[PDB]
């Protein structure tokens, strides 16, 4: 059965970093497109990115350009999203989906 | 940028009732639109691709329609379950923007 | 592709310095950051000659300029281009032709499956699909641009070019090699089932249609040819190899070197080497053209539009074995009936070539 | 198009040299504009060195000349054309032969498909003229000589093309892409239909008749693909940046410099420079050859005669299978009926023409 | 065989550059020990010159060295490798696509030889066999590669692709020539009593079996062409000649003489022959794509993968005519069944890749 | 014919230094005689210079040997060498392809003349026969050495390849014409006659079997056409001109003048051209390449051996069609029979080239 197991939930500073992560499993991790999104309350989902486990292609949201990083771990078969310079306003909900046209599974978050 | 317009911001209605949700796109997406269930707290859950199409798990009463720039989703004899938080999202290109959402309330 | 065979329609003027303005898909964005990796190494040279070395130093740069252009030898290195980008171009319209358009067996299976009936529809439908599964699968095998739409044997069912039975049949088959083979076979069988089932006449209709099948297949083994069977590296290294060689000397070799001393050749010193730079567009923009054909399934902007060619057949496909199965319009008497020599007519803008009827070279024209 | 055959037939005195003296499609007409643009900027440059410079800045323009002179290189520019203009004309030859002509579908049509009653008549009429519109359509597509003879669909029909039933059935079926394989489904579909009325004998005879359409289709879909695939553009803006760079040299290095100043190579004044115009029409003209045929189907005086054929087809066509089906002249005995071998006679020009057989180089001619 | 394929997919900033860093089928690898016998035998010359030779007979080795430098000439070697490797590349491709792929008869047996009972299944097995048996046969003749695998008769047997009754068939059929061609045989006549036993339907159907046969034959046939007619020798020898006399030049030729002695063309001391060597690269590197693909059926890097192609088609054979005769999926309605226009989806990276249909160069976009 | 095939099969040190050491069908034997024409000439205008003229005559020759010497040019001599051969080349390969190989005729006979009895055995073996009487008939009309075997009609029967009476009908039809046709002509007309005896079951069958034999009729036409249609007379003997101008320059050119008088490019006397024949052996050996391909039915070394297939063909087509008429080995189930994805053993050399499968450029090897 496919299932995406994130990290915990954090708690840091203004100014620092950090880096969740997203363990795909049920599925070849290498042949689906992981995205990931925030989710703020009373905001829309906002699209941060994608990328593309075989190559490690990346495609950012223009609004994200400097604040998100994404990479993968083929061997291990988990996501990778760093945040940086990190406001009050990076604070949400961040989710890691796979798409098939859609995206039609989902991390806890 | 594609903009995405939801509406009804939300609907209240009762079981047994039909309700139509309505996503708008700036531009001419085709049939790439997809409908998400997520219920407060929760992870959201896809319920109809590429505008008509219904997922797995999801029963006859979901159904979706549309293209161009004209979508909508309707839920014909609701139930307890179907009472929660609902959007769209457009699947033609980068970024894929989703909707404003709606909050299906009893 | 990047098509501009109108614009080159005539011979004209400025039919070919039009295009010297255009940016898609042309030297410009291909030489780019080469080009400015090379006038950066330059003016870099250029500066440490001019403000840094001693006057001493500055005779053995000169020196080793002399050396260096000495090499720049235009001759060896035009040729083996030449004939390495001929190769090139010569795959890759070959790669273009054996792209399988389902057009041929289209029109077979239209006219020659019988049934105006939902099963002779659900028929006929379903042998085109077989086909164009076959291509769909061998495209994403060798097209970047298709794979990125195709990742995964889940989005080709999803997309509606394989249904979920299809693909436990798929999967039921266990073999380590690339299936794309496996709908070519389905359509054999299901060709040969609609036969017994009578609803393929004869049997010489039946071996058209396979045939028309084993052609489509042929198209497919092409594509993975060009695919598995790279240029020799070696080859490919040889021209990169040559080609570097010349813009290493001229780095060196076409420095502005002291007028005063003299230097039988260099005579002026313009700062910037404007004949060398435009060397650099020839030859560099020359092994480019290569570069970017080398793999015509990628996503350059001269590289082929798999993805439209896939959306196109199928809507063709299905389309012409379905609402077009011995579906005709009306039958009548053509405008020129009894008229057995017809003057159909001309525009005002194209009378000029209605012309005489060329009966051969040896006959007098008059 | 610009045939000129029978003037070569013979290799005499003047075979290549009479060629010269001919403006249609010729190199004059093509390099018109070019050359004078060409001229005008030699000369006044020619005026500005001669006229206007001071003795300092004279020496700095002849400093500049010798430099521009040493960069005007043919070797690289004669490689890079030779093989670009190989690969025009090869795709030009092959754009000719992928024009469909109707005589092979003609034959079968005319002798297969029976009935002498109006109906029979109208029937295979209307088979040709099924093939006739999937190439007039196809041709429309990417012949702007032909397009601007139909521009609009109306005009296909009001020709005689098409009849207005069947542009009623071709609006009905709804795609987004060139609906010119329309006609060629039509008929495979019309074939068959043909066949269950007992017009067509066998299935032998009517997969034979299939064939032959689909061997059509397929010339449609080279042209198609010859339209659509261009020549790679970078390759093209290389071809014309190599040919511009040589021009530009030779705009300031082919300058008659002071004859006084005695520099090696510029010991004569000339002011026209003879040779270096011949070099224009020489790499400015073979350019040309490319810049017409690149696309054969536009209105160049040598680009091909699409409308003619389309008139030709049409006549053709039709009176083959109409007033010549099962109609043969009356069978007589051969004038050679009891001369096992005949000797046909000669003119009196063509008596040396007579040889006797050519048995093979190994025998002895005894 | 050294597929690169994908990294060239896209023409961007060191598509060629990253070629250079590969050792597998790369230039290095098959220049190495030619380029350091090179190498030594430079270097030992420059060393005999700078601390052997006397005074008296440094001035003639100087002599002797812009002798031989004259006689380093580009341009006639390029010539003569151009033509010559592009024959041989020419050879290359042809004998790939002369390699017999079971895939069509596969496509027919399957269907056209009926029977669910171990006797039909015995037969289409026992076909395919026969056809990848030829195969095999013209394979271990024509490759090193394959027949280190299978150096005796005995080795085929058990390996599984002869029985044997077949390899005692074999051996009392007395021919002093290749028998690659009796399995051929075999299954025209085993295609031929298939049929009388009333296994395959119709004669359309079995010569359509026996002509894919006689296919697979041809291709056979032309490999055992390319292994027996060699390129000529004397033709392979003279571009060693002429390759070797340039090298042998450039050994004395290229020396770097004295700097004192002032000789034109020799101002610079480096020690070491960049340029010279980088030509060495160039030349050698070109005779070796020759050198490497003038037998592809080899053991090179780049020679053809045979033996992996023999596995995969035994695999694949059989289980397209066995487990997969009359064995299809469950027909169901497509998921366009009621959508004419179907508007397949694209992931996020490709919807770019989503374009309006290509009308023809003729049409106005708008 | 002079294969060395297998010399050449992977790309390692000596490949190719290795056939330089080779005699038969090489650059040596041909250039033989040329050579010590070449080398007596040059050594005799040496001595003349060194021992006979006189210190004012010397001047004038020395004079003369400058003038020589600026005209052997090798770039235009190089460029027509390589159209010209690569011309020979191109027709050397085509008229391989062109001799006819029983092999396709030889499948159809011996599975589709039905017959276990003498009749039917005589009938097969007849039908064959006329096949190869066809060829023969060609070959010795094309080829010398075979001619030379089969110098007279008496010796083609006397060999058992036609009998007394087919060369009575032979001669009974009068045609002053070759008549190689014939046997072709009564093939088709015997194919006919064995199916009204029942003996070829379906007309497809017997259709099928008359193709094969009209595509041995075509592959006889190619050959009496390259033996007819020589290549143009003028363009070998332009070639040759070319040739020898160059080596007439070098003759003089090349002569080794006084160092005293230090001529600029003539410091050293080695009174051996070691680089001048060096370019002999290069392009008089390129332009023998063509001298012997011209006609490769000839008696070189490097020409087709004929013969040899003619041998080998009557064993074999005659063996095949009767004593492997419907002859066929004990039918087993194979060593896969249960085994769906069978993996074939490798020897212990050669299982380094047990690959995994190659799916496609674009899929992940993961
Ligand atoms: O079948 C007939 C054909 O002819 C026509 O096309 C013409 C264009 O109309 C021409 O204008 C064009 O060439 C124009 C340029 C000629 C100058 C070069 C002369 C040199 C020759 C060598 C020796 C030195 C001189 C060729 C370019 C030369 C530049 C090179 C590159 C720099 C180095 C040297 C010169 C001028 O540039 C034009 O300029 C225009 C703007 O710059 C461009 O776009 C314009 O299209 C619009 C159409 O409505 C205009 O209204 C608007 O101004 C603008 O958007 C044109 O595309 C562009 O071609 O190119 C075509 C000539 O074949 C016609 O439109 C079509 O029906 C058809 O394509
Ligand atoms: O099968 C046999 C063939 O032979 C005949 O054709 C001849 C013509 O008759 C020849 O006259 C013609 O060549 C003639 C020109 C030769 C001079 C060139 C010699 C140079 C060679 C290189 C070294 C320097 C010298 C070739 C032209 C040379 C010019 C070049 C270009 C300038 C630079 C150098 C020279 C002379 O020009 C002719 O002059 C005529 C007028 O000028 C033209 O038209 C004429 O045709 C009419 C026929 O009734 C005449 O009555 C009337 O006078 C006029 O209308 C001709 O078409 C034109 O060709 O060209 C053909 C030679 O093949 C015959 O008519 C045909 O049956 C057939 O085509
Ligand atoms: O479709 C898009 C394509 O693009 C990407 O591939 C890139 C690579 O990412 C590039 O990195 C590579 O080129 C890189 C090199 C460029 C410098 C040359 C610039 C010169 C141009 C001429 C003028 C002078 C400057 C091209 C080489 C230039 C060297 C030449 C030879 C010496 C003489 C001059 C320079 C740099 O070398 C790279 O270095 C890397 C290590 O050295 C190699 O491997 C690495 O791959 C790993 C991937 O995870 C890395 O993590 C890790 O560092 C390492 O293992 C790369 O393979 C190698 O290419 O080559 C490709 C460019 O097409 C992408 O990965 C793929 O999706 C796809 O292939
Ligand atoms: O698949 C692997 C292949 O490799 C092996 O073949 C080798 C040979 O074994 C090599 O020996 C041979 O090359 C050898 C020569 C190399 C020296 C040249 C190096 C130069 C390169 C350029 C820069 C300067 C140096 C290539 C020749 C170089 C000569 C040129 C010409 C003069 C001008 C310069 C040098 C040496 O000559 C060899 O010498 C041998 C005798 O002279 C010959 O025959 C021998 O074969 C017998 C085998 O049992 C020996 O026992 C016996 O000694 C003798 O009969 C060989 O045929 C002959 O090739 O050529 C092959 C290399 O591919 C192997 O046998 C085979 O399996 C297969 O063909
Ligand atoms: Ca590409
Ligand atoms: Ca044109
Ligand atoms: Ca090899
Ligand atoms: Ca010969
Ligand atoms: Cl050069
Ligand atoms: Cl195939
Ligand atoms: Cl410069
Ligand atoms: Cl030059
Ligand atoms: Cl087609
Ligand atoms: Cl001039
Ligand atoms: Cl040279
Ligand atoms: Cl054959
Ligand atoms: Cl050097
Ligand atoms: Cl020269
Ligand atoms: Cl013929
Ligand atoms: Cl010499
Ligand atoms: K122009
Ligand atoms: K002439
Ligand atoms: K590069
Ligand atoms: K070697």
């Amino acid at each position: 059965q496919v299932q995406l197991q994130q990290s915990g939930p954090e708690l840091v500073r203004p100014g620092a970093s950090v880096k969740m992560s997203c363990k795909a499993s049920g599925y070849t991790f290498t042949n689906y497109w992981m995205h990931w999104v925030k989710q703020r309350p009373g905001q829309a989902l906002e699209w941060i990115g994608m990328i593309d486990p075989s190559k490690s292609e990346t495609t950012l949201n223009q609004k994200f350009r400097g604040k998100a990083t994404l990479n993968v771990d083929k061997s291990s078969n988990t996501a990778y999203m760093q945040l940086s310079s990190l406001t009050s306003e990076d604070s949400a909900v961040y989710y890691c989906a796979r798409e098939v046209y859609y995206f039609d599974y989902w991390g806890q978050g | 940028d594609i903009q995405m317009t939801q509406s009804p911001a939300s609907l209240s209605a009762s079981v047994g009732e039909t309700v139509t949700i309505t996503c708008r796109a700036s531009e001419n997406i085709y049939s790439y639109l997809t409908w998400y269930q997520q219920k407060q707290g929760k992870s959201p859950q896809l319920l109809v691709y590429n505008a008509k199409t219904l997922t797995e798990g999801v029963p006859s009463r979901f159904s979706g329609s549309g293209s161009g720039t004209q979508f909508s989703l309707k839920i014909n004899s609701l139930q307890p379950e179907d009472f929660g938080g609902y959007f769209c999202q457009h699947h033609y290109g980068t970024p894929p923007t989703f909707g404003g959402g709606t909050k299906l309330e009893v | 592709t990047v098509t501009y065979t109108n614009r080159v329609a005539d011979a004209r003027l400025g039919t070919f310095s039009q295009l010297l303005l255009q940016w898609k898909g042309s030297i410009y964005k291909l030489l780019y950051s080469e080009f400015l990796i090379f006038i950066s190494l330059y003016f870099a040279i250029s500066l440490v000659y001019r403000l840094i070395l001693s006057e001493s130093q500055r005779l053995m740069f000169e020196k080793l300029a002399l050396y260096c252009n000495s090499y720049a030898e235009l001759i060896p290195v035009s040729f083996v281009l030449g004939f390495y980008v001929s190769l090139v171009v010569s795959r890759w319209w070959a790669q273009y032709e054996s792209i399988p358009w389902p057009d041929r067996i289209m029109n077979l299976v239209s006219c020659n499956v019988d049934g105006e009936d939902e099963y002779g529809r659900l028929l006929r439908r379903t042998l085109m699909r077989y086909s164009n599964l076959c291509s769909v699968l061998i495209l994403r095998s060798v097209s970047t641009a298709v794979y990125k739409r195709f990742p995964s044997m889940e989005h080709v069912v999803r997309a509606g070019l394989m249904t979920p039975e299809e693909h436990k049949k798929f999967e039921s088959l266990n073999s380590p090699h690339n299936k794309f083979w496996i709908p070519c076979v389905w359509f054999s069988n299901l060709a040969v089932k609609a036969r017994n089932e009578g609803r393929i006449r004869d049997s010489v209709l039946l071996q058209g249609i396979l045939n028309e099948l084993n052609t489509l297949r042929s198209q497919c083994g092409r594509l993975y040819g060009y695919d598995w069977i790279s240029i020799p590296l070696v080859y490919t290294q040889v021209v990169t190899v040559a080609v570097y060689s010349f813009f290493l000397a001229c780095l060196i070799g076409r420095q502005f070197l002291d007028p005063e001393k003299a230097y039988p050749g260099h005579e002026l010193d313009l700062f910037v080497p404007v004949f060398t730079f435009l060397q650099f567009f020839f030859y560099a923009g020359w092994l480019k053209v290569a570069e970017q054909l080398i793999n015509p399934f990628g996503e350059d902007d001269d590289d082929f539009e798999t993805n439209w060619l896939i959306d196109r057949n199928l809507q063709v496909s299905l389309m012409a074995v379905d609402e077009m199965h011995q579906d005709l319009p009306i039958l009548e008497k053509d405008l020129y009936w009894n008229e057995p020599d017809p003057q159909p007519p001309y525009t005002a803008a194209t009378a000029e070539y209605k012309r005489p009827s060329f009966l051969g070279s040896t006959f007098d024209i008059s």
